[PDB]
């Protein structure tokens, strides 16, 4: 007996289902970390994190909500990236896009 | 991508099929439904989602809401299910997903600059308990009633006074304006009952007039056919509820000639089992009637092997009686029988008993009303196992019908539910948050309109609100002004229309009390059955059909030693 | 430890208690408030140890004799009440003339 | 039918010709007289009489009280009765026989559906105590005051500031305007006193239209013949009572002429005995004249064996003395005289001493008054027995004496007598409920302006009201708007006249001060003894028509150990 | 006469010339001038000087202050002077020679009888406190900092909520009109920061206009460019200041790239050492230039052998982390340093971090700023001596540099010098007396508007205010409308405009902000050096114009054990 | 003594303790409230002797065993958090798992 205790039924939860990804092989050329999140516009992350900015346009990581990927300096790797949905409005980060795409 | 339902619980809490005990009882409840989109949960936090361009928008204070329980597990008569919460003006605004429409997929809570958010994952959610049946002893109540969990409190009384030990009445226009203006200085909804021991109406419509929201008819100051007729009839011209304690002593009638001055018109009888009033030894039968809101005080809830040692002494100065007068002691032990103490567990388990209630230190416990509600549940199913309307492998139903008890009920009873007592959208944002190890004796949060009014706070120096000693202290929403804005004070339509509210510059939101003639056992969610009930006249024992109803003694019981230090 | 009012005040109590201890041992007759408090906070440990109602309603006669108390106090106190958490819940304990 | 005395004060509490001993102490007090009809006695409780139709009648709320303190013992300067008392709109009412008129005989009091019922059987009512000598230095004095029994406190004072820690001023308009706000928020009637000292009339009339009701003229702002002839004719003109405190140091003239810069006017000393300050070693000798009203503060009662020893620090620390400076040492030794100490005592007893105060942090104990004035009272009947007075086989008539001197005499002094100071019909209820065998200890019961401000409160989530830990907590009547609708400010004439209270925005009620100027020794209520007093010189003795006056020292006393924790 | 220097301190307290050491600090001040005529200083006390017609005059209460706080040494950013304070209206009316002009030279502070005196001789007087990082996660808060000497107190937040935890703001118009409502019954001046983490001009806007005097831009909200340049240009438009805790993560750039967002504009960032948050690792690297105005929350400071280990837990609690995700765990990580913790007691020492603040339950104490402040200045003289600014031998000037930097500076940063920060005529009276042995630890009296708020008092019911238990309780200042009158809610000039106090029906007085757009770090007195500051990226060293910036970690420091009961 | 609010504050967890102590004497199997009373004042007067944050980190965790406390009770505190006056300061001490 534990109190408030869960009985949490097996299995696993598949996130973001019927959304278009991509694939990216992103670098870090910056000499100081770079942690990015599950919602950030990942065409605007720091300038330092080399990639195709163009194919990552509109998109955000395909990690779980709250969680993140962290780029070591010299880091390279690749990352799965989602379509956002809703409106497709890209409002602040960088202020590169500041509107609907 | 893909989670492990395990991890995702630890991330976000619960979701559909997982099940969650209920403190340390033997209560089990089961996710009925998640409203959010997997991969879409909002999260706050640094580096998490609620952050501006992404989980949080560009809209303006009017199009956002202004707080917003992130991943609620919500436990309501209406289901018990995964949801975020919005609030907007002190009221539920929704029950869906939260985030930026901009970015996000069926977002139907929006989240601006303008909303503060309240962690709620890995928690439960309820709305704020209501206590009808309240002794004003003492201020000091409504802090431990709010720590507990209730919200709301409707009862009368003009302080630790002979008349207010023994009843819930605030007589009179005077005391009425009393202690609605005292009711400003406390963090909780409030409502007044007046003395309605009358045969004259016009003394009865003055108190009405003055402002409260229904009349306490006590045995105290005479519960004959007369003074409750009288009662019943202004409460039927001015939509007030009537409060019954009847006549224990058989003095003008046994049961069925109270029933007979009622004559089917609505009215709520307090403590319906007897201990704490009514007619020896059978008002327990009131519950068959379809004009009766039936409801237990708490010391009775559930039955122990200590319960009935207790309640002689109790009775005897809650009341004012004399040990050393015969007939008071034989008066206090008629009221005190096993029988019913034992059929009372069971007759709210199967919901012909609609309400439980405290009766605030006059034969009940103001902080206690949830704990015990709790500890009926888990005894009734320890001994009589799933109830009927169980479906699936859980306890689902049986939790819909506890906690309506406490809340919609007891709002549908005084004619305010449509401002309290659940969580729907429009109404008051009363809300408790809990920690599934502590639901129902420590509450993590208690939200009063909108703004957190008490909750568990560390060392004040402290670099973070987490150590000790953790105890509870008063917060922003129950401050001054503040507070004013976040609590309401019924009245009737009457002292609404006279300008009461004006006249004694009351400084709290105001709400009016509607509804409360027309309300039936029927209305009362979940515990509308109206049994064909017996009570012997030498054996007390009850009967339903003829099947003897009864139960057995808890020795121990959870949500007890194991959570206070006294 | 979330403490909630209720323990907060009984914390009152069981401290007063800690006051009537030392001074009995000291071989001091007691006075009313000290009196109440000792056999208050005896009752509180009843409960936790996890005796019945009926019995501690006994036992609290027994905590302190009419020579162990300041004259006149035994009459001030026609008797004693205190809750506390039982193994089933909180209950009411009432001790009649608790010293004689 | 018949019922044996016993039984009767059992349930009614004493009758005529019943004696009952006051706390531990040797007074024992007889019922002079009950206006009760013996069978039809008021009693609540369940099934017991005020009940509807019965104990309880049909009218309206304008046509009963709201609320009666049934079979109460009453103590007052004019009588120890038994009788009920009926109090309506926060005033007292009627003394006499509560019921329903429509089937009881002679109900002078009729009980209505908007009658609260306080149950004062076996308890002695009287009414609240009245402090004229108030240092404000902390807010906290006031809950101090109210939990032993003072409901009214006049003094002055801005915090603890090194002026207010010495004398009872508020000085000038500012702190005035502050400090008259800052009241609404004490549980107490309130009145102000400004700083008197000072040679420009201007400079007082500006205090005493901004609000004070009195003028405090202390010797560590200079207690010049100049100063207080100055106070004196700004007090004859606005109707404001002047408070005394000379010059101990003889620096401006001995006492005669201090007496002679007063010339004839009304005025009250503080603390006429010396040890707190005044002309050394005579200052007591004012007691003899006619427009002199004399208070002693409470250190010095009664006298006994720890009273010398614990002076001579108490003195330094209040008036801002230095330890190394040896005339600042040899200024408190010679306020602190065992022989005029001991006369003290028995110029209380004789009548010659009219008031008993506190000196609130400033040599005296704000919870204090009540208690040292019954121990007094106690030692002097000791040493001295019965007083010439005294008639029957009881103390009755030094009680009166006693009792007078901390609540009509005290109103009589500061012209407030009009709204407070004894329990007669008209005046504002604030009443004191006890038991007797903590009377003057520790109250069952404070009321203030109709309405229960503090009492004692067991566990708050309890079944009743009287489990452990009991101590006293604040009601409905010391909370926001209530509270301000219980307690009274006293303004000056002049104040009111200038709409201060407008201006200001005070809450609270608002009472006025008058008739500061005509009260004399003889208008002191068994207090107006003017005795041919003198102390010599060199050996301090004092004398009244040369005998002898002095008492011996006390080294236990009642209401001392018995009752306290600490 | 003449009088020996030591005797003279011992009355008067210590002059010209004379040292006091700080607490149990190795840090002395040396009285720099005392504005005294010998033989004319004014004293309170029986037999003293401040009495009619000698230390006091004939004026009436326009013409003399209201309160005096005599023969004090002051302690401010302009001088270490002796000399009495004059306060009148609740504001610093003079810094001279009080007296009675009628026969005492060179009176500026004139004492009649409408004056209050506070003896000030040998205390040491300061102005209060202003914490410019406050979560309003408790109302409790407010007590713990004005008990410690702080008396303003600015930042956001609703109540224990997730948002406030971690950080500082009140999001929206319904919380900021909540929160602005709820400050009136707090004890302290304050002023509401609201979420400025949005790309939408007119969310900002709102919040302005609803009252806020500034926005917070905190990482957890999302701190990147575009949210940034939106809150400076609003805050550019309104004049309000513009709270920074950057993107730790570098995840929308590096520290260089928040800097290029700032553009130049004026700016005030929270915990510039970056423990608390802010680009990893060299957020420190901001205090080089001319826009950005600097500070430090507590825990940091000083480096000592235990701020390490505490760290860690504190970060993952305060920003809502999970032990069990790397990445959060690398994250809390990045952000403590030893190479930068012990860099940043050298740059306050050098006058490159000019404030110091608390951040309240969100990795800060709120009760030791002044405390951690002066500990910082004792360690930094023990390993680095004089300052080069020094003259004598004293540290006068290293005590300037430092109160400075909770006092003043945070007045210049927020718009508020213009009323409080700093003991110059004509700003609110908010004063901190205290005894030289426990300066900077505990006060002896604290003075708001005018009023003493809060002070330690000892046994209410004693003779004297001396008596123990003494610890600190609320006093009059504090109470209802008094404190209404002696405190200030600092609203932004729209608000005012729009009539938001009216509307909201606010009871305190209203002070408007201003001059935040204008000030920079040349204004920030004593602490204006813009040093040619790097970090090393791989190894985080500091180093200003090549040389390492560095200190050791104490294991034991003043103001700590000796004076703590726990 | 000028004893400030966190003081007086830290005066009710060394109360809470002394309950506790006294029921463990008892040989009881202690609560939740009780549990974490007695682990924190242990953790003050670890700072009040001069010990490290790191030493009573690691100390705390072996105050109370799992035999020692009612069931559940060790899951239902995953941590302890208190702080006290150092011989450097005021800092705060983080026990994980306490019971064990
Ligand atoms: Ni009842
Ligand atoms: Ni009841
Ligand atoms: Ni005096
Ligand atoms: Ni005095
Ligand atoms: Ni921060
Ligand atoms: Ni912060």
């Amino acid at each position: 007996m534990i109190p408030g205790e869960y009985h949490v039924k097996p299995g696993q939860i598949a996130l973001n289902t019927g959304r278009a990804t991509c694939r990216v092989v992103v670098e870090n050329h910056g000499d100081r970390p770079i942690q990015v999140g599950s919602h950030y516009h990942f065409a605007e992350v720091n300038p330092a994190l080399k990639f195709d900015r163009q194919q990552a346009a509109g998109y955000r990581l395909n990690i779980p909500a709250g969680t993140a990927v962290r780029f070591e300096p010299g880091q390279k790797r690749e990352v799965e990236l989602v379509a956002f949905a809703g409106h497709r409005a890209v409002f602040g980060f960088r202020g590169e896009v500041m509107g609907p795409l | 991508s893909n989670i492990s339902r395990q991890a995702y619980a630890d991330m976000f809490g619960p979701t559909v099929g997982d099940k969650v005990r209920l403190a340390d009882t033997e209560l089990w409840i089961e996710v009925e439904d998640d409203l959010t989109t997997y991969g879409e949960e909002v999260k706050f936090g640094g580096g998490k989602v609620i952050r501006d361009g992404m989980g949080q928008g560009q809209m303006l204070a009017a199009d956002c809401v202004d707080l917003v329980l992130t991943n609620a597990l919500i436990v309501d008569h209406w289901g018990i299910v995964k949801a975020d919460i919005g609030v907007k003006d002190g009221r539920i605004f929704a029950i869906g997903k939260a985030g930026n429409p901009d970015i996000q997929p069926n977002v139907t809570i929006p989240i601006g600059a303008a909303t503060e958010v309240i962690a709620a994952e890995g928690k439960i959610v309820t709305a704020g308990g209501i206590d009808t049946h309240i002794h004003w002893i003492c201020p000091q109540q409504a802090e431990e009633a709010l720590v507990s969990g209730v919200t709301t409190m409707v009862g009368g009384g003009t302080g630790p006074a002979a008349g207010t030990h023994a009843t819930t009445c605030t007589p009179g226009p005077w005391y009425i304006s009393r202690m609605l203006q005292a009711a400003d200085s406390l963090p909780v909804n409030i409502g007044l009952l007046g003395k309605g021991n009358v045969s004259q109406p016009d003394a009865l419509r003055e108190q009405v007039a003055a402002g409260v929201i229904g009349l306490k008819i006590a045995e105290d100051w005479g519960a004959t056919p007369a003074a409750i007729d009288c009662a019943l009839t202004v409460a039927d011209e001015m939509d007030i509820q009537v409060a019954l304690h009847s006549d224990t002593l058989n003095e003008s009638g046994f049961v069925e000639d109270t029933l007979a001055a009622i004559g089917g018109r609505t009215i709520h009888t307090f403590h319906t089992e007897g201990a704490g009033g009514g007619h020896a030894p059978d008002i327990i039968t009131a519950c068959a009637h379809p004009n009766i809101l039936p409801s237990s005080t708490n010391p009775t809830l559930p039955y122990t092997l200590n319960t009935i040692d207790e309640h002689l002494d109790m009775l005897m100065v809650c009341h004012h009686l004399d040990p050393d007068i015969a007939e008071d002691v034989a008066f206090a032990e008629s009221r005190i029988r096993r029988e019913t103490i034992a059929a009372e567990d069971v007759l709210h388990d199967l919901g012909a008993f609609s309400l439980t209630s405290s009766d605030s230190q006059a034969m009940g416990r103001v902080g206690e009303v949830i704990l015990r509600t709790w500890q009926v549940a888990h005894r009734m199913k320890v001994q009589r196992g799933a109830l009927a309307e169980e479906t699936g492998d859980n306890d689902n139903f049986r939790v819909k019908r506890y906690i309506a008890k406490y809340t919609i009920n007891p709002a549908l009873t005084h004619g305010i539910a449509h401002e309290v007592g659940s969580i729907e959208v429009g109404k008051l944002a009363d809300l408790v948050v809990w920690s599934p190890a502590f639901f129902g004796v420590k509450p993590a949060t208690v939200i009063k309109g909108g703004m957190i009014a008490i909750a568990p706070m560390g060392d004040i120096n402290a670099s973070i609100p987490t150590p000790q000693p953790v105890h509870y202290r008063p917060m922003f929403g129950a401050l001054g002004s503040a507070r004013h804005h976040c609590r309401l004070t019924f009245l009737s339509q009457a002292a609404a229309a006279n300008g009461v509210a004006e006249r004694l510059n009351l400084r709290s939101a105001i709400a009016v009390v509607k509804g409360c003639r027309t309300v039936q056992k029927a209305d009362m969610v979940h515990n509308s059955l109206q049994p064909n009930i017996t009570v012997d006249a030498q054996t007390y024992e009850v009967r339903v059909d003829g099947e003897l109803i009864t139960s057995e003694p808890a020795d121990v019981l959870p949500m007890a030693q194991r959570y206070f230090l006294f | 430890m979330e403490l909630t009012p209720r323990e907060k005040d009984k914390l009152l109590l069981f401290t007063a208690a800690l006051v009537a201890e030392r001074r009995l041992a000291r071989g001091l007759k007691l006075n009313y408030p000290e009196s109440v408090a000792l056999i208050s906070a005896f009752i509180m440990e009843g409960a936790r140890d996890g005796k019945s109602v009926a019995s501690l309603m006994e036992e609290g006669r027994h905590v302190l004799t009419r020579e162990q108390v300041m004259e006149g106090v035994p009459e001030m106190i026609p008797d004693i009440q205190v809750e506390a958490t039982f193994p089933d819940g909180s209950k009411l304990v009432t001790v009649h003339n608790p010293i004689i």
